[PDB]
């Protein structure tokens, strides 16, 4: 009886709302990242769909400038709808300073953002979860932005319905520099085991970037090696 | 443009002029000067037409108002007020207005507002292009005791003296009186005409 | 307990206003529409009706602009209304940038629109789906503009109580390229397929336009030839 | 339990408050309009009342402009208050434009206004049902406006307790073109058959106008005549 | 469970709140009023009560202009607010076109201010009814304004616990033009006539005005005549 | 289920919540007053509590202005705050005019500022009552303003848990132009015979103005005269 | 910019010319100067073109709707007095135009408003930069007595004169009549041609 | 069932939330002040807590300005807020005026302040009570500010789950212009009979001020005395 | 029933809302501070997590400013949220002194902006609790922000699920004027005896600062000493 508003305690002290979007997040397709030696990297499955879906429409990773990227996973609706502030807030902050200096702000700028409907009533948070991934005056970036505002800088995370499988895999194999193709595949394995018995980690975009460089998206034909 | 307004015992009279100027040139040679604003007050504008006219139309429907709700005339002193207040609010944004509010309330009153919003009571006043020749007049004419009568004359004898100076005040002379028995009433046009021939003046 | 306000999400996190309203779109007639060789083309159902109603005003098809247009299914009311936004978001777009560039970010514009209403209390979102088709910079093009401002670009799509048994046709018919007069058919056939037994697919609207064309509206008797 | 807000969907995807008004309006005395050979007719049933009140304030039809009229069905208070906006939209209309170019617009100002209404919470829309009529740039107009923001250009059509059963007749008797006085008898006949055994058509008010004349209300004698 | 809130329309399309208030109206005291020949009058009933109150302030009409006037029927606390905005409204009219012209538009003012509480939550409409009556440019004028903002020209009606059996009566014994004292004494009948049994219609004010003339109370010795 | 909101009528057409307002009222001490030969005066029980309040802050009779006074009976919160609005209203009144001409307009502003919370959700009316005497232009005035806004001139009025007792006496007692202290013992026995078996009425504080003159307070040992 | 209008009995005339200046220079020999703004009503504008224009549309649209909604003209002066209050409620932001408006209600009335909203009513006036001709003739040549014909042939003698004088007025000489009975009727050109002949004048 | 906004009035009349509020009150520490011969003074109990609180932060009692300065009773988070409004008011007063002229409108602006969240639904009133006392033009000062924006000038009162247990006493032991000290102890002794049976009376705060002088905390030894 | 608006208060007169979020704020690890000779320190517990997260960003504690610095415990996307607002309202209480000259009114600002959040609908208020330390003209600070808007300065506290147990120690084992190292210990011991049988207490950050002297945060080196 308390689940109902975004704005209301419960007596544990919980807000059973914003937790509920962390929920919504939870239903969509797993996707992680880690940087390595000079730049990070993106993984992101698809379960292909209709062949009458123009591909270029349908890449859960997104380039919001050269030298940043990142991912959703959740409602589809707030996903595009939250993708658009990272571009146009990469913007503003790259026109007041003359460059994106430090991707984090550009992270912040989001949080703050998805924090905010996390505690008015009227609203209702963004059932999104947002990895950023590039390159700024410090090197490699990796933060991951849930619905209620929180970011975390990590070396390798994920979100999606596999998140949990695939952080339990890279808690335990991820080793940081590794040559870009190789921590391309470790990813690969770690997102391979976090579908269910059966299943066939079809065709998964990927896209990277190293210190000094653009980012740059595998092809579905250098994707399909690490097959 | 010029105006006036006498006090006596239990009586106040109030007379205009009616033209409408424009430099050398003479818009209307009748135009609407005094009006009467309440059931025992009138008003004398002169100046700005617009501003003016406006005014008494502000007026007219808040003295109304006030007397249809509270069914008692508004206090003489309380509209002059009321005029200074409003006129003093956009004193840098003016009216380039000179109004006169006379009537009878407990005691016969005249009151002189100018664009600041300051309302002064007075014996008389003359407001207008041609009243330093009423002030002229009236310096050497004007008596406390005089008749109801006697005044409805001098207001005249001014505003008739006025026009043979002032190239912007001309017309008919609409004169009325109030009085705490008959109220606001003004004089009928062939009444003014008879003070006129009397005296020895002509238009 | 929870389908009762726009803002709030269920424990599987699920927002069952906004899907109701993607129901409402679900209640109007269907329509689909296919690029093919330089252009794209809409077709639109039609249960004839009182031939007392000027034929001008019945047309789920509308020219937002010249060079594009497009189709809606569910509330009527809420129909003529995103239409107008079209229109009108068209134009300012058109007058910013000397020509409507992108057909895109038009359809960004109606998208973004729509999407805000999903996440306000106090308000209730359109129970209209859009399918916009037109030509651009880039050439022939398809999206389609769901409730909850969710876009994508197609080859081919619809929207409709059909959408469904439409889209399960072209999703194993379609091939891409064909000649106007037959994507006009195949889209034909595929409607077609979508109605229900004994229903006779009455007279459809159809609309097309090619590279470096204005639209044109197959007028009753050009329509009546696919029958 | 969801037809309580103008906000909420059912989960058929509904609206069932808009339709509460849809029903507000049915509860009004039926009237109707057609088009004809260079012009444009009304008819309006009324139950003649209280003697005491004076005939000039009880006609469901209104000149909101010389060349332009309407006609209501629903609340009253609803009624008079969406009439000004007509006369007045009308206005604004008129003089940024010179004239009362389409009398389109003005019913899109109508429609346009009502919409809102049935869209956020905290209002409510009008429970009322305007029929359009006049000449224009283009000629003869008929449109009918629902409580939704909804409208049709017609030919012929109704509102209020009776249309379905003014229309049901009209769709199968009406012929364009009539001269006037016939189109005027055809649309009584029509508008009779909607009455209940045992009641008798009393004088119902119609008015007309013509290409290149302005409207004109029968009076009650000339009216008395296709009785 | 519709009865609630003023923006709700009921599965038959009515608005329960709006209804309710148009039955707080009917618990106040009757008042009708007609023009005749050249002019028009006005009567309400009146329970004589504490000898400790001060007549001027019990007189259910009240003088908006020197040539208009009304009466009101229910809350008293909303009676007086409403008087106001006539009285006020009265001169705003007056100012901006040097005269009280129609008062018609006097009674829009009115019905319109009343009309918009009847629309949006947060607030209720009054409880009240006025009857307006006057002159001109046009002439008699007799119109009452309900709760909802209707206004109807009468040449005679009523509101009140009675108006019913008021109205009952004037519509089937009125007959225009009536020399006051004569219309006086049929509108003191019809009065009577509304009264329950062993009543005895106590001392009732009365005011007319006639084209060219000011307005004018009877006084309690001058109506004292017609009981 | 209805007395909960202050805009929402019954089926009755009451208004539940203003009317336990006027019950908040009942529940203050009583207090009367009545005009004169030239002049006016107020009597207030007051049942004497701890001497470590300066009776200087207990008094429910409050000079307004020289010339004018109140007392009020409810919430005492409520009490102040008005009582601050008489005085300043007084002011404004006072500054625009150049005195307070009609005492009226001063319970105008009052009653309509009172009115206005008794029609808007999210406020709550004043559970206070005044009663306001005085001399203006006019003469002895005497006012009494409820809850609602509900403003009435008399000559002799009460509010408080006694006002039906002490308006049952007056009301057939009470009669004009007594010699000022007569006046003051009639109101005081009036004011007596309100209470309870048992109860002996003490020192009430009483204040009084003439024609020409300010007000006075009595003073407590003037007072103990009437005991 | 010459225009005027005169009054009589049951009866008002209002004629105007149709020259649009900018200085030494000539845009339009032809542009339009008088409208008809409500069944028994005309108003001449006469200055500043965009202003007025804007000021002839916001007033037909009022007077209309009023008309629409009430089925009564608006009296003459309340129509004065509406513009007047539009006029003056943005006086120091104004409108470089100067309008006549003539009808009949009751009376056949003329009121010439200026750029500061003060409308006064008057026997005839003459708006324009030729005005002060027409206003030359008319003080040798109006009287109250004039026939329907011999007023739409003074109205002539005036602008014909003027346009002899004032290098901003020319081309036709637009005329209209508002009669109780006829309401506002725009004579046809060849119509005045024929009285312009007669007298003696050409253009 | 009424108890649940700050804006319903109950059948009796009663504001229940307000009233919880003084609830609220009434679980904060007692706390007394009284003035005497040129001056007041206050005590205050505080049940000696963690060594680790810095004594400074800890003071029931606060220095507004040199010459005034007061004590709360009841949450302490609205504690703290009021306090502050009291010390800013205080300077507005004192930079207006040029110097803290009557200590009343220090109290006014901080009544009224109160009093406000006591009328409008989506705010809730402040849960403190506050005693003021000091020296102004006027000379000594106390007042007693409730939840409700209540306030009365005393010569001696407290606040807090003691409040009517102290003042039990003093109203029946008070007596005025005792010279400080000997005062200071009647209070102690006062303040001691609120404690309940076994507890000691521990280490109460107190501080004085006295006719052109400004205020004193007596200190922690100071106090030790009246032990 | 109460526990549901942060607007209400209980019959007892308790706000359960601002409590349960007291509530989440328990639900964070403990962390502690304290001052001594010339300076303060603060300890914070953290179980240590991922590898994969950069030990950058899963610091509970902050530098606001080089000379101030803070700690949090509760919702972690309320926590960023609040050290900002500090950081931030440092900065302009530091241009518009041109220092931060009393570490309290960093304190206010941020205490300030937390309390209102507890006293309106439609917001719901901060789940975090902060502890500030660092040094400011006047030296050694320590104060303890709770959800309320609640602040205290200490000489040694603590927040998160341990607090109580960290603060019985110190509440009996805490001695002033520790030199550092000492005092570091001392709170190592204290937050120790805060966790439960079995656990072992982590390497725990800390940070401390010395008057004349900026922050410096103790490397996992000069910790992992005091183990």
């Amino acid at each position: 009886a308390y689940d109902r508003a975004i704005t209301v305690f419960s007596p544990d002290g919980r807000l059973f709302q914003v937790e509920y979007a962390r929920e919504a997040v939870k239903k969509g397709s797993t996707a992680l990242g880690m940087k390595f030696a000079n730049g990070v990297l993106l993984i992101s499955d698809k379960k292909v769909r209709s062949r009458l879906i123009e591909q270029n429409s349908i890449e859960k990773i997104q380039l919001i400038d050269d030298y940043v990227a990142a991912v959703t996973s959740g409602l589809v609706a707030d996903a595009r709808v939250l993708v658009d502030f990272a571009r146009i807030s990469a913007q503003q902050e790259k026109v007041t300073y003359g460059s994106l200096v430090n991707i984090e702000n550009l992270v912040k700028r989001v949080a703050d953002q998805m924090q905010q409907y996390t505690q008015y009533g009227g609203v209702r948070p963004y059932g999104v979860s947002l990895i950023f991934a590039g390159i700024d005056q410090i090197g490699p970036r990796l933060f991951d932005c849930d619905p209620a505002g929180t970011i975390n800088e990590y070396k390798a995370t994920a979100i999606g319905s596999g998140k949990d499988a695939v952080v339990s895999f890279l808690e335990r194999e991820y080793k940081e520099n590794l040559p870009e193709k190789e921590a391309v595949t470790l990813g690969i394995k770690a997102l391979k085991s976090s579908l269910e018995e059966g299943e066939e980690l079809k065709a998964p975009e990927i896209a990277s970037i190293t210190v000094g460089n653009k980012y740059r998206i595998y092809d579905q034909e250098e994707v399909k090696k690490f097959l | 443009t010029t105006t006036v307004g006498i006090t006596l015992k239990d009586a106040v009279i109030m007379a205009t002029e009616r033209r409408v100027t424009m430099e050398n040139f003479i818009m209307h040679k009748n135009g609407k000067k005094l009006f009467q604003i309440d059931t025992y007050t009138g008003m004398t504008i002169a100046g700005l037409v617009g501003d003016a006219q406006v005014l008494v139309r502000y007026m007219k429907a808040e003295l109304e108002l006030y007397r249809l709700q509270r069914r008692v005339n508004m206090p003489i002193e309380a509209v002059a007020t009321l005029l200074s207040n409003m006129l003093n609010q956009v004193k840098y944004m003016p009216y380039m207005v000179q109004l006169l509010v006379g009537g009878i309330d407990t005691a016969p009153h005249v009151f002189s507002i100018d664009a600041a919003g300051g309302s002064v009571e007075d014996i008389y006043a003359s407001t207008g292009s041609g009243s330093p020749f009423v002030y002229g007049v009236l310096e050497s004419q004007y008596s406390e005791k005089m008749t109801v009568d006697e005044g409805v004359d001098l207001v005249i004898r001014a505003i008739s003296a006025a026009k043979q100076r002032d190239s912007a005040s001309g017309g008919m002379i609409d004169v009325a009186v109030i009085t705490r028995k008959d109220g606001y009433v003004q004089l009928p046009t062939d009444q003014i005409e008879s003070r006129i021939r009397k005296l020895g003046l002509i238009l």
